[PDB]
């Protein structure tokens, strides 16, 4: 109230503890008591592009303006 | 049988065919500095900051649209290589304005990153730096286009995932205003995503464009809301 | 020898062009296409 | 080269030399300054808010 | 100081004039410089003594 | 094997240099085409390959690549898509004048060679693309095929085959890149000239998707008679790899600014003095000399009095032998305003698809136009051999080296001049 | 150089443009020579009809040829700005080039651009205040073997000189065509010298072939 700042009463808020694997990530998770909520690793999925395929004679797939 | 074999820095590895150089490289854990390329989009060699120095080779190739062909070997960072992607920054650093405070990718923009980890430090090029008049896109989208390195990201963005061509080039050599010539605001759905797929700072949100910066916001998981794909 | 045969181009207006593409536009393959009207 | 008064200037004839580009917040290693910025209607960028904590202040 | 624009500030004319002179000063004194990883100790004389940074 | 040859005349490849006999399909009948064609063209296209491959065709328009081999790239067996052939007739290159002369004389010769052209490769259609300056010439050219179909003479059953085969011309509008070899295939497309990638090769996808081919107005041109005419009697002139004829055209500061046929081998002072006049104001007054074109350094006076005319020679000058601008420079004239406003030229004339041409070309322009006024310091002109060195294999086309070769041959050869110009500057200033 | 609109009527679609439908059988002649399936590749031929029958060529140009050929219009912008035929801003009715780059001004193109200047009064790049007498210097025109080159409408001049330019200027006064070939003798592209190339006339079908 006198400044406009942001207060908190939360001493965990701001931690973040960078690991390596999912397994020990789950295993301290489990070890130091807390409860934890696990998401899932998504890769970019491969593709197949080509400049031949930008450049077809047929098919739709055309730039049309490079 | 659908294998074909890289030497990528010595190290080998199977690559299936019809793939070029930059998918095979992040398979095996590299990066390459680009621009122009996007794994969403048409390639359009037009960045050259993706070279790579290829053995018994007397040119240096771009890494986006040459087919891996059966046993390379891939210098990714030999001698010449880097010597290019020093040559190819520094000539990227000359016609781009000094707006690194008032930009609004400060934290979030790729040149200033690749200048860093790829580029030179001593600079050159004592007088000249063409300035293009901005044009205004619609009410929703900020736009300088003197930050524009004509990259030629969001035409074939429009012209594949918008459908609307309304982004063209106009003109030649150091004079290539990229942009809409009759003044019609480009509107339609998702034109939201193209302040994210201008890799500088040169196509930019309206609401938010002087009220952060990205290092003090902290990210958070979510989920979509108001659609029914989230 | 130094007599120019040309000079049959000196009386060329704007359309003669585009008027010999007319006239000289028939007898001719059919243009083979494929498939669809446009690229779209 | 004292370091006092931590003071603002301005332009010859001019508005205020401050950008709000947060480089200062971004290096201030006691976190002292406190910037929240906002441009006004004439499209210039300015701010809102700018603070020094003279007590965590480290000069 | 050293002639090294990635580690050490340039200084401010320069950087008010060239390009990469900016983009090194805004990226140095937001993000720092990136340090190879690893581990070093080293010591010199204090007055007090070993004065030993790890 | 000889002292490098030297043309005799009626061994020529055409005649009618300027205004001379004829402009007919009865003319062309006279001076000897649609002669022999029929079965010329229905014996077999490994023959025509082999003969072609045989003579040892040099490429023209600023390439230098053995024609036979690309031909021999486009025998690929036919698929559902057809297969075409484009007939370059641009002239940038400031000094070419070159096939400009051919496509007013003779177009019969050219409708000769892209009928051989197409009946060689398995190709369907032969497209012109000509300079849209170029006017007056393709309305002629527009009169030629006129008289070339009027007679019965291609389209379908060309003289008595069982062949069809078109020929159309597309007029350019103004660029240097259109003259290229694959912008030129997407202007055909409609697109604007912005070229391709090397690693699609155009043998393997072009015009929309046609595997098709590009080739110089001259190389197809001289192809046919290399089918009617004998093995290697077309390379019996000259040297042994690069073996034929040229246009050998000395505009610039010279007596009788012009064109001529000659073999693949002449000595410069010989082709200078003899065959089109000669410098002005004898052999010493002249600063330069720059051979091969626009894309190609300069040759300074010690160099060139030996310095023959062939492709390896001026390669080991380092110098690469483009086409047709083979002239002079006198030591009365800046040679330093003429390649700042070649580099103009350049700017002028670039598309802007690669970063590093349209930044070099830039630095480039602005330097030179600093070193005309003379304004820096030696380390700047360094820093141009830098830039110079840095631009080279880093680009799409080959107009950015074209764009960095004078730069190269300037600091090669006249280093002091303009270290002593940049010092008259000094003085000047202070 | 000015690549963006900026309305200004006497643009400002629509402004009036329509063609001879004589001239849309051109068109239908111009998409027959080109393949079907990719109509749009005829964008520069029918963009120079469009330029030749209206001489500075409007937006309303530009949008009657994409109504025509159903491209979407941002194509027609990018090849109407790209190249160097399509004079968007107004003209005259003659457009004058005086070509120049390094043979040329080595040939002293410029006391030509002088006489153009103290006889036709306006300077280069500039227009006249009045029609038929734009001016413009340009890059290379391939005629190098010649002075200077001087295009007009379609139309090549060779081998000048001052008084010639005088004499090429009063004919644009007098308004009559003048001949395209080079002034200043030496009718062609010629050595002006005395023929040191072929002197006989050809055989042609008669001399050496080789089993055709
Ligand atoms: C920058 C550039 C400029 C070119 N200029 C010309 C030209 O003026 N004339 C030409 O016929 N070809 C030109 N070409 C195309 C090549 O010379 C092409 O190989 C040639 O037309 C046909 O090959 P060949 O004659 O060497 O066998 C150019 C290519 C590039 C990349
Ligand atoms: S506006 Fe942005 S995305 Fe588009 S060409 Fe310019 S830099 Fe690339
Ligand atoms: S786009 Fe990047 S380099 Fe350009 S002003 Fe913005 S932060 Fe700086
Ligand atoms: S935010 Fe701080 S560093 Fe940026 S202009 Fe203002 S006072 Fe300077
Ligand atoms: S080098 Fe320049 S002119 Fe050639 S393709 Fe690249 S951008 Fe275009
Ligand atoms: S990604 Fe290869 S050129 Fe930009
Ligand atoms: S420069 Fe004027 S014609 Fe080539």
């Amino acid at each position: 109230p006198l400044m406009g700042w942001a207060s908190t009463a939360d001493p965990l808020s701001n931690l973040v503890l960078t690991f390596s694997t999912k397994e020990d990530a789950i295993a301290f998770a489990e070890k130091n008591g807390w409860s934890y909520d696990v998401e899932e690793r998504k890769v970019p999925k491969p593709k197949s592009k080509s400049y031949g395929a930008n450049f077809s004679w047929n098919k739709r797939t055309r730039v049309s303006t490079k | 049988s659908n294998l074909i074999e890289v030497f990528v820095d010595g190290q080998s590895v199977m690559v299936e065919p019809g793939t070029t150089v930059l998918q095979a490289c992040e398979k095996v854990g590299m990066q390459i500095p680009r621009f122009c390329y996007h794994e969403r989009l048409s390639v359009a060699g037009n960045c050259r900051m993706c070279l790579v120095e290829i053995e018994k080779a007397p040119k240096v190739v771009a890494a986006c649209a040459m087919p891996v062909m059966k046993g390379w070997n891939i210098l990714t960072n030999s001698e010449k290589t880097k010597k290019a992607r020093e040559g190819v920054m520094e000539f990227l650093l000359a016609n781009h304005p000094l707006d690194c405070p008032i930009c609004d990718q400060g934290g979030e923009c790729d040149l200033q990153d690749q200048s860093m980890m790829f580029g030179s430090d001593r600079s050159r090029f004592l007088e000249g730096k063409r300035a293009v008049e901005d044009k205004n896109i619609g009410p929703l989208v900020k736009t300088i286009m003197t930050r524009c390195i004509q990259c030629t990201r969001c035409i074939r963005f429009a012209s594949e995932i918008a459908g609307v061509d309304d982004l063209g080039t106009t003109g030649r050599g150091n004079d290539m205003q990229v942009g809409t010539y009759i003044e019609k605001m480009f509107m339609s759905e998702l034109s939201g995503n193209i302040i994210d797929i201008c890799p500088v700072g040169a196509l930019t949100s309206k609401p938010y464009a002087f009220t952060a910066r990205p290092w003090e916001t902290r990210k958070t998981e979510s989920i979509d809301v108001m659609d029914a794909v989230g | 020898n130094t007599t120019y045969k040309n000079l049959q181009h000196h009386d060329y207006s704007t359309y003669t062009f585009l008027d010999l593409n007319l006239d000289l536009s028939k007898f001719r393959m059919p243009q083979p296409s494929s498939g669809r009207e446009s690229p779209r | 080269r004292f370091r006092g008064e931590h003071a603002l200037r301005r332009y010859p004839s001019g508005e205020e030399r401050c950008i709000a580009c947060k480089l200062c917040e971004a290096v201030c290693p006691a976190q002292a300054i406190t910037i929240e910025a906002e441009p006004r209607a004439d499209g210039s960028r300015r701010t809102t808010r700018y603070d020094i904590d003279m007590t965590k202040c480290i000069y | 100081k050293v002639d090294d624009a990635k580690v050490s500030p340039p200084k401010r004319a320069e950087m008010k004039t060239s390009m990469e002179s900016l983009i090194h000063h805004f990226k140095l004194y937001t993000e720092g410089y990136q340090v190879p990883p690893g581990a070093t100790y080293t010591a010199i004389e204090a007055p007090k003594g070993e004065f030993g940074v790890y | 094997k000889t002292s490098f040859g030297s043309l005799k005349d009626e061994d020529r490849i055409f005649t009618n240099l300027y205004g001379r006999h004829d402009w007919r399909l009865k003319g062309a009948q006279s001076r000897g085409d649609w002669y022999k064609t029929k079965e010329i063209l229905l014996k077999g296209p490994d023959w025509i390959l082999g003969e072609v491959k045989t003579s040892g065709l040099r490429g023209r328009g600023g390439a230098g690549f053995p024609t036979g081999l690309k031909w021999s790239f486009m025998n690929k067996p036919s698929d559902g898509r057809p297969k075409y052939l484009v007939v370059n007739a641009d002239e940038g290159e400031p000094g070419t004048c070159k096939d400009r002369e051919i496509i007013r004389h003779d177009p019969h010769k050219l409708v000769e060679g892209c009928l051989v052209g197409g009946r060689a490769m398995g190709a369907r259609a032969a497209y012109i693309y000509i300079r849209g300056e170029f006017y007056n010439e393709a309305s002629n050219l527009q009169v030629a095929i006129r008289e070339a179909y009027e007679a019965g003479l291609i389209g379908k059953n060309a003289c008595g085959s069982g062949y069809d085969f078109d020929v159309f011309v597309v007029r350019g509008a103004g660029a240097y890149i259109c003259g290229e070899e694959t912008a030129l295939i997407e202007s055909i497309e409609g697109k604007q000239g912005k070229p391709r990638l090397k690693p699609p090769f155009p043998a393997d996808v072009g015009v929309f998707g046609c595997p098709t081919t590009v080739a110089n107005v001259e190389t197809v041109a001289v192809s046919p008679t290399i089918c009617r005419r004998g093995g290697a009697w077309f390379a019996s002139f000259g040297r042994e790899r690069n073996s034929g004829t040229k246009l050998f055209n000395i505009s610039g500061h010279v007596n009788n600014p012009c064109t001529v046929e000659e073999e693949m081998s002449v000595p410069l002072k010989e082709l200078i003095e003899k065959h089109a006049g000669g410098v002005t104001g004898g052999w010493d007054n002249l600063l330069a000399v720059i051979p091969g074109g626009s894309s190609t350094p300069l040759i300074p006076k010690s160099v060139c009095e030996t310095v023959l005319m062939d492709f390896d020679a001026l390669i080991q000058a380092q110098t690469g032998l483009g086409t047709a601008a083979v002239i002079v420079m006198d030591r009365s004239t800046d040679i330093v305003k003429a390649i700042a406003r070649l580099i103009e030229f350049y700017k002028h004339e670039s598309c802007g698809q690669c970063t590093p041409c349209r930044e070099g070309v830039d630095w480039m322009n602005k330097v030179m136009a600093r070193f005309v006024r003379g304004d820096a310091r030696p380390a700047e002109i360094d820093s141009l051999w830098e830039i110079s060195k840095q631009i080279e294999g880093h680009t799409i086309c080959a107009l950015g080296d074209g764009a960095a070769w004078p730069v190269q041959g300037l600091i090669r050869h006249f280093r002091p001049e303009l270290e002593e110009r940049m010092q008259r500057f000094a003085q000047q200033h202070q | 150089a000015l690549f963006v609109h900026r309305d200004t009527p006497k643009n400002n679609p629509e402004t009036p443009f329509d063609f001879t439908p004589e001239n849309y059988k051109r068109i239908e002649a111009i998409v027959k020579n080109y393949p079907e399936g990719h109509k749009a590749a005829a964008v520069l031929p029918v963009l120079d009809l469009a330029q030749r029958q209206n001489g500075w060529l409007p937006i309303s140009a530009m949008n009657k040829v994409a109504e025509i050929l159903q491209v979407p219009p941002m194509r027609v912008y990018e090849v109407a700005t790209f190249y160097t035929m399509y004079n968007r801003k107004p003209v005259g009715k003659y457009h004058i080039q005086v070509c120049t780059t390094t043979p040329c001004m080595l040939r002293n193109s410029d006391s030509i651009l002088e006489a153009i200047q103290k006889k036709l009064g306006i300077k280069v790049g500039e227009t006249t205040p009045d029609k038929l007498f734009t001016l413009i210097e340009v890059e290379c025109l391939g005629a190098c073997v010649n002075a200077p080159m001087v295009q007009i409408n379609d139309n090549y001049y060779e081998d000048l000189t001052p008084k010639d330019i005088e004499e090429i200027i009063d004919e644009l006064k007098a308004g009559k065509i003048p001949k395209p070939g080079p002034r200043s003798g030496r009718f062609s592209c010629e050595p002006a010298g005395g023929l040191t190339s072929l002197t006989e006339p050809p055989k042609g079908p008669g001399f050496g072939v080789q089993a055709g």
